RNA sequence: AAUAGUGGUGCUAGCAUUUGCUGGUUAUCCACUUCUUAGAGGGACUAUCGGUUUCAAGCCGAUGGAAGUUUGAGGCAAUAACAGGUCUGUGAUGCCCUUAGACGUUCUGGGCCGCACGCGCGCUACACUGACGGAGCCAGCGAGUCUAACCUUGGCCGAGAGGUCUUGGUAAUCUUGUGAAACUCCGUCGUGCUGGGGAUAGAGCAUUGUAAUUAUUGCUCUUCAACGAGGAAUUCCUAGUAAGCGCAA
C-alpha cells in the first residue's frame, strides 16, 4: 500500500504537481522569461505564457529521482527537438544554459536537491522524505 | 533458499534480463509495473503471455526484468521474450512436466517467436 | 457507430464486390495494341482487390480539411454495397466493362 | 455576429447521427478554432456520447 | 611479497596461449596467488582508400585491417620468485610489461 | 467553451500608419501584416500589452490601437533589449532604433546609395554588386 | 612533407604515420596490415 | 596595402607603387572612415558577354 | 541450387568401396568414422562427404 | 572476470507502512558467471517422411530445428591494341632554355570563385499521415594530450555564440549510458499558395590565425520574393531488402 516515484504516470504527474507548485509561488522567476526562448533551436517561445517555468523546474525535479547525479551538460542535451537549419539537412539540438543554471540554484532555496562529492547536484533526505511526501500527494489524484 | 532462476530474451540487440523469484506476484519492468509502457498502442503485446494461460500461477511468484538497448519499439518484443520463457524454468526445475508441456503447447500454437527469437540481423552496404 | 453491427464485417464482405471477376491483359500483341481474352487467380484476385481502395483514400484526404479515418469511413461502407459513387468503385467497374467488350 | 452561432448548434445539434469537425466547417465561417470550440462547449452540455478521443482527434456522437 | 600486475598486447594469436600458459605454469609449480589471465576485447583498425594510381576509372574502394589484441594477469609473489621468471619467457613480437600497482 | 455573441463591430479595414488589417485573426498575426515586424519581434509586444492572446479585431479596446505604437514607438521605454532590434549603432548617429512598415525604404536607398556611388566609409568594392549585377 | 611518387596530397594524417597514399598499398604489407574482408 | 585599416592620418594622398603585377591605386577619399586599405585595387575586370549566348550551359541534349 | 561436385561424387564412392561392410544406413555414426579411414583438411568437407555416402548407400538396398 | 556484471551481508535514506516496495556507496565483506568479453571445441548434411522425373542428376511440399534463397555478406584468382601505369621509377633521353636557371625560394595580389537557359548523384519543398509549443526518452562502429596542447564533464558569467575556474582520460576504466533523430502523448493552429517554403538580402555580437573585403564559418532582429506533384524522356539501390531517420571516422 505505499508507492515511490516510480509507479505514477508520467506526462499527468507532472501537471498536478505543477499547479500545486502554481499555488506556491515559491520561485525566483528572472524578468527575461517573456523574451528568451529555450534553445535556439526552437523558433518560438512557447504558447504557455506562465507555467512553462513551472514545467521544466517540475521535470527536472523528475528526472534525478531515478539518477545518480545531474550537472549541466545532460539537460542541455535532452531537451526533445531538431535544430533546423534552413535548406541545409537538420542536426540535434543542444539546450540553452543560463535558463537551467538558475532553475537549477532555484531548488536549493527550497531544500530539494544539492551538490554530491562526486561532482552533481543530486536530491538528500530534504526531498528523499518532503518530494516522495507531495509525491504521495499525488496518490489523492488517481481517485 | 528461494526458488529462483535466471531467462533473456533478444530482438536486434536489445537484450532483456529477468529474475524470478517467489512472492506475492510483481512484475517490475525496470522498476516499474507493467501497465505503464510508453507505445501505448502496444500495451497488449506484453499482456499476452499473462493472457494465454489465465491469472492463476502468480500468487507464488516475482518478476524483475531489466533492459537495455535497441529502440522503443524492439523493447517491447524483447521483454515478452524473457517472461514467457522465463516461466518454464520453474516448471522445469520444480514442477513437473505435464504442467510445463501444456503452456508450451499454448505458446507456441499461438506464437513461434514468443519462445524463439527471431534471426534476421542487417547487412552491409556498397561492400 | 454509423448504424451497424459488426466492424470487421463492413470489410469482409467489402472485397467481395472488389474482387475484379475480369480482367484485361497487359499485352499489347505485337504491333496491333489490343486485349484478348484473359481471366484471374484468386490469389491474384485478393491483393489488387484490397489496393484500390487504400489509394482511393488519400486524395480523398489530401489537402481537404476532413481526416484520413473520416475518409475510410465512408469509403468502406460504400465499398460495403454495390454503389459505385466512390472512387473505390468505379474505377474497378469500368475496368470491367471494357472487359466485358475486351477478346 | 450573434445567431449563427446561437441556432443552428443550439437547436439543430441531435439532428445527425455523430459528431466530428466535419460537420462544423460546412459554415466557412466557422473556423478551425471555432469548430474546436463548439465540442468544447457542447462535452459540458452532455449531449455528447464520447467513444474514443485523443489529441488529433475525438470520436463523438450525440446523446 | 607485493602484488602486481602484468600486461601482454600482442599481435600473434598462436604466439600469446604459449606464453599465457607458461606464466600460469612456473607460478602454480610454486603455488603462489594468482588470477586468471583476463581477455580483454580486441582492437582492430581499418583505413578505406581507393584502388587506383591516377583517378581515371570506375569507383570502389579497399578497406584493409590489422587486430590487436590484449589481455593482462594480476599475481602477488615475492620479489625473488618473480625477476627470474618473467627473463626466460621471451619471444619475438611480443610485449611484456610489469605492474605493482599496490595504491 | 461558451458561446459568447457580440454584435460584429468588426473592421476590415485598419488604420495603424496606412495598415489595414483583416482582424479576423490573431493579434500578433495582425501585426505581422506590416513590414519590419514579423512573429518574432510582435511576439512579446502583444505580451508586452497585457490583453487575451486570442482576440480578433471586433472587441479591441480603442486605447490599445494607440498602446501599440506607443509601445513601438517608445522600444527601450519598456524593457527591450539591444538584441531585439533591427537597426543597431547607426553610421550616422550610433543610436538605435526600429523600423515600422512605410520606412524600412527609409534608411535603405541613402545608406546604399553612398556605397553605391560615393566611394563611402566603407563602400569602394562593395560598388558594382546592387548596381551591375544586381541593380 | 611530398614523400615519394609525385604526391603531396592524399596524405593519410591518421594513426600517425604520413604516408602518401599511392605509397602506401606497396608498403601496407610490411607494416602488417592486410586485407580480409 | 590590401590589409591594413584606413588611418584618419589621410587627406587626398595617392598611395599605392608597385608592389607586384596587380596595381593598387589608391587615392584618398576626403574622410569616409573606418575601413581596409584592400578595396581599391584591380581584382576582376567586369567584362560583359563575349559570346555568352549559351547562357550557363544547354538543356537535355537530342540530336 | 546445390548439387554436389565430382569430389564430393567421386571420393564418396571410393569410401564405399574399400569399408563397405561397415557403414550404415544413419548418417549420425559414419560422420564418426570417415576421420578414421581418411583424411579430410576441413570439417565442412566431411559433412559433405558423409552427407552422400549414405544417401547412396540406400540405393544398394534396392537396386 | 574492481579495466564486465548481477546475488547477499552490512553502515544508510525513504519508508503506506507494520512484514514491505524503491534507494545507499568503496573496499561492508562474502558467494557467483545466466546476461558480457575472449580462447578451446561442438553443431547442418538439405536431415527425416510424402510426391515427381529415363526413377537418374535433381526439383517441389511437408513436420523438427538457433539456422534449410551456395544458410546471410564479402575477400581471393589473367585473355586482351586506351603508349593515363613513371618518384630521389631510369626511361634501365641528347633540346624539356634541360647549367643573368624561367625548374628555387622567401617576399608579393590574382587559380577552381563573375550576366539570361544544364544532360548538375539525392539535397529544402509543394503540407493536416502537417507545422508550432509542452512533455515522454531509446544505439551502434569508431577517436583522442609531452615536447605539448587532443578529448572534454560540474562550478562558474551571459539570450544564444561563447568566456573564465577546474579536473578526468595513453585507455573496456575518463569524456560517454556518447540521453541521436524520425517516431511518442497533451495542446495551439484551420486550409487560403496563411502560422506551409525561406530561396536574395541590410543593421548587428562572437570566435581561428600573419592575415576573412569578393559576405571563411556561427548566433541576434528584420525581410518572407521562385515554388499548387512536374512535357518528351530516363534510374549508383534486392527481405530486416526498397525507402525514410542518422550525425561517428
Amino acid at each position: 500500500p505505499g508507492v515511490s516515484v516510480r509507479d505514477v504516470a508520467a506526462q499527468d504527474f507532472i501537471n498536478a504537481y505543477a499547479s500545486f507548485l502554481q499555488r506556491q509561488g515559491k520561485l525566483e522567476v528572472p524578468g527575461y522569461v517573456d523574451i528568451v526562448k529555450t534553445s535556439s533551436g526552437n523558433e518560438m517561445p512557447p504558447q504557455d505564457a506562465e507555467g512553462w517555468f513551472y514545467k521544466r523546474a517540475a521535470s527536472v525535479a523528475r528526472h534525478i529521482y531515478m539518477r545518480k547525479q545531474v550537472g549541466v551538460g545532460k539537460l542541455n542535451k535532452l531537451y526533445g527537438g531538431a535544430k533546423s537549419r534552413g535548406v541545409r539537412p537538420y542536426k540535434h539540438i543542444d539546450a540553452s544554459g543560463s535558463i537551467n543554471r538558475k532553475v537549477l540554484q532555484a531548488l536549493e532555496k527550497i531544500g530539494i536537491v544539492e551538490i554530491s562529492p562526486k561532482g552533481g547536484r543530486r536530491i538528500s533526505e530534504n526531498g528523499q522524505r518532503d518530494l516522495d511526501r507531495i509525491a504521495a500527494q499525488t496518490l489523492e489524484e488517481d481517485e | 533458499a528461494v526458488p529462483s532462476v535466471q531467462t533473456f530474451g533478444k530482438k536486434k540487440s536489445a537484450t532483456a534480463v529477468a529474475h524470478v523469484k517467489a512472492g506475492k506476484g510483481l512484475i517490475k519492468v525496470n522498476g516499474s509495473p507493467i501497465t505503464l509502457v510508453e507505445p501505448e498502442i502496444l500495451r497488449f503485446k506484453v499482456y499476452e503471455p499473462l493472457l494465454l494461460v489465465g491469472l492463476d500461477k502468480f500468487s507464488n511468484i516475482d518478476i524483475r526484468v531489466r533492459v537495455t538497448g535497441g529502440g522503443h519499439v524492439s523493447q517491447v518484443y524483447a521483454i515478452r521474450q524473457a517472461i514467457a520463457k522465463g516461466l518454464v524454468a520453474y516448471h522445469q526445475k520444480y514442477v513437473d512436466e505435464q504442467s510445463k508441456n501444456e503452456l508450451k503447447k499454448a505458446f507456441t500454437s499461438y506464437d513461434r517467436t514468443l519462445l524463439i527469437a527471431d534471426s534476421r540481423r542487417p547487412e552491409p552496404k556498397k561492400f | 457507430v454509423l448504424t451497424d453491427q459488426n466492424p470487421i464485417q463492413v470489410v469482409v464482405d467489402a472485397i467481395t464486390n472488389t474482387g475484379p471477376r475480369e480482367d484485361t491483359t497487359r499485352v499489347g500483341g505485337g504491333g496491333a495494341a489490343r486485349r484478348q481474352a484473359v481471366d484471374v487467380s484468386p490469389l491474384r484476385r485478393v491483393n489488387q482487390a484490397i489496393a484500390l481502395l487504400t489509394i482511393g483514400a488519400r486524395e480523398a484526404a489530401f489537402r481537404n480539411i476532413k481526416t484520413i479515418a473520416e475518409t475510410l469511413a465512408e469509403e468502406l461502407i460504400n465499398a460495403a454495397k454495390g454503389s459505385s459513387t466512390s472512387y473505390a468503385i468505379k474505377k474497378k467497374d469500368e475496368l470491367e466493362r471494357v472487359a466485358k467488350s475486351n477478346r | 455576429l450573434d445567431q449563427e452561432k446561437y441556432d443552428r448548434i443550439l437547436k439543430e445539434v441531435p439532428t445527425y447521427r455523430y459528431v466530428s469537425v466535419s460537420v462544423l466547417v460546412d459554415r466557412l465561417k466557422i473556423g478551425g478554432s471555432l469548430a474546436r470550440i463548439a465540442l468544447r462547449h457542447l462535452e459540458k452540455e452532455g449531449i455528447i456520447k464520447p467513444i474514443s478521443k485523443h489529441s488529433k482527434q475525438a470520436i463523438y456522437t450525440r446523446a | 611479497i607485493i602484488k602486481i600486475r602484468i600486461t601482454l598486447t600482442s599481435t600473434k594469436v598462436k604466439q600469446l596461449e604459449n606464453v599465457s600458459s607458461n606464466i600460469v605454469k612456473n607460478a602454480e609449480q610454486h603455488n603462489l596467488v594468482k588470477k586468471g589471465p583476463v581477455r580483454l576485447p580486441t582492437k582492430v583498425l581499418k583505413i578505406s582508400t581507393r584502388k587506383t594510381p591516377n583517378g581515371e576509372g570506375s569507383k570502389t574502394w579497399e578497406t584493409y585491417e590489422m587486430r590487436i589484441h590484449k589481455r593482462y594477469i594480476d599475481l602477488e609473489a615475492p620479489v625473488q620468485i618473480v625477476k627470474r621468471i618473467t627473463q626466460i619467457t621471451i619471444e619475438p613480437g611480443v610485449d611484456v610489461e610489469v605492474v605493482v600497482a599496490s595504491n | 467553451s461558451l458561446v459568447v455573441q457580440e454584435q460584429g463591430s468588426f473592421q476590415h479595414i485598419l488604420r495603424l500608419l496606412n495598415t489595414n488589417v483583416d482582424g479576423n485573426i490573431k493579434i500578433v498575426y495582425a501585426l505581422t501584416t506590416i513590414k519590419g515586424v514579423g512573429r518574432r519581434y510582435s511576439n512579446l509586444v502583444c505580451k508586452k500589452a497585457d490583453v487575451d492572446l486570442h482576440k480578433r479585431a471586433g472587441e479591441l479596446t480603442q486605447e490599445e490601437l494607440e498602446r501599440i505604437v506607443q509601445i513601438m514607438q517608445n522600444p527601450t521605454h519598456y524593457k527591450i533589449p539591444a538584441w531585439f532590434l533591427n537597426r543597431q549603432n547607426d553610421i550616422t548617429d550610433g543610436k538605435d532604433y526600429h523600423t515600422l512598415a512605410n520606412n524600412v525604404e527609409s534608411k535603405l536607398r541613402d545608406d546604399l546609395e553612398r556605397l553605391k556611388k560615393i566611394r563611402a566609409h566603407r563602400g569602394i568594392r562593395h560598388f558594382w554588386g546592387l548596381r551591375v549585377r544586381g541593380q | 612533407q611530398c614523400r615519394v611518387c609525385s604526391s603531396h596530397t592524399g596524405l593519410i594524417r591518421k594513426y600517425g604515420l604520413n604516408i602518401c597514399r599511392q605509397c602506401f598499398r606497396e608498403k601496407a604489407n610490411d607494416i602488417g596490415f592486410n586485407k580480409f574482408r | 596595402m590590401r590589409n591594413m585599416i584606413i588611418v584618419p592620418e589621410m587627406i587626398g594622398s595617392v598611395v599605392g607603387i608597385y608592389n607586384g603585377k596587380a596595381f593598387n591605386q589608391v587615392e584618398i577619399r576626403p574622410e569616409m572612415l573606418g575601413h581596409y586599405l584592400g578595396e581599391f585595387s584591380i581584382t576582376y575586370t567586369p567584362v560583359r558577354h563575349g559570346r555568352a549566348g549559351a547562357t550557363t550551359s544547354r538543356f537535355i541534349p537530342l540530336k | 541450387g546445390r548439387v554436389r561436385t565430382k569430389t564430393v561424387k567421386r571420393a564418396s564412392k571410393a569410401l564405399i568401396e574399400r569399408y563397405y561392410p561397415k557403414l550404415t544406413l544413419d548418417f549420425q555414426t559414419n560422420k564418426r568414422l570417415c576421420d578414421e579411414i581418411a583424411t579430410i583438411q576441413s570439417k565442412r568437407l566431411r559433412n559433405k562427404i558423409a552427407g552422400y555416402t549414405t544417401h547412396l548407400m540406400k540405393r544398394i538396398q534396392k537396386g
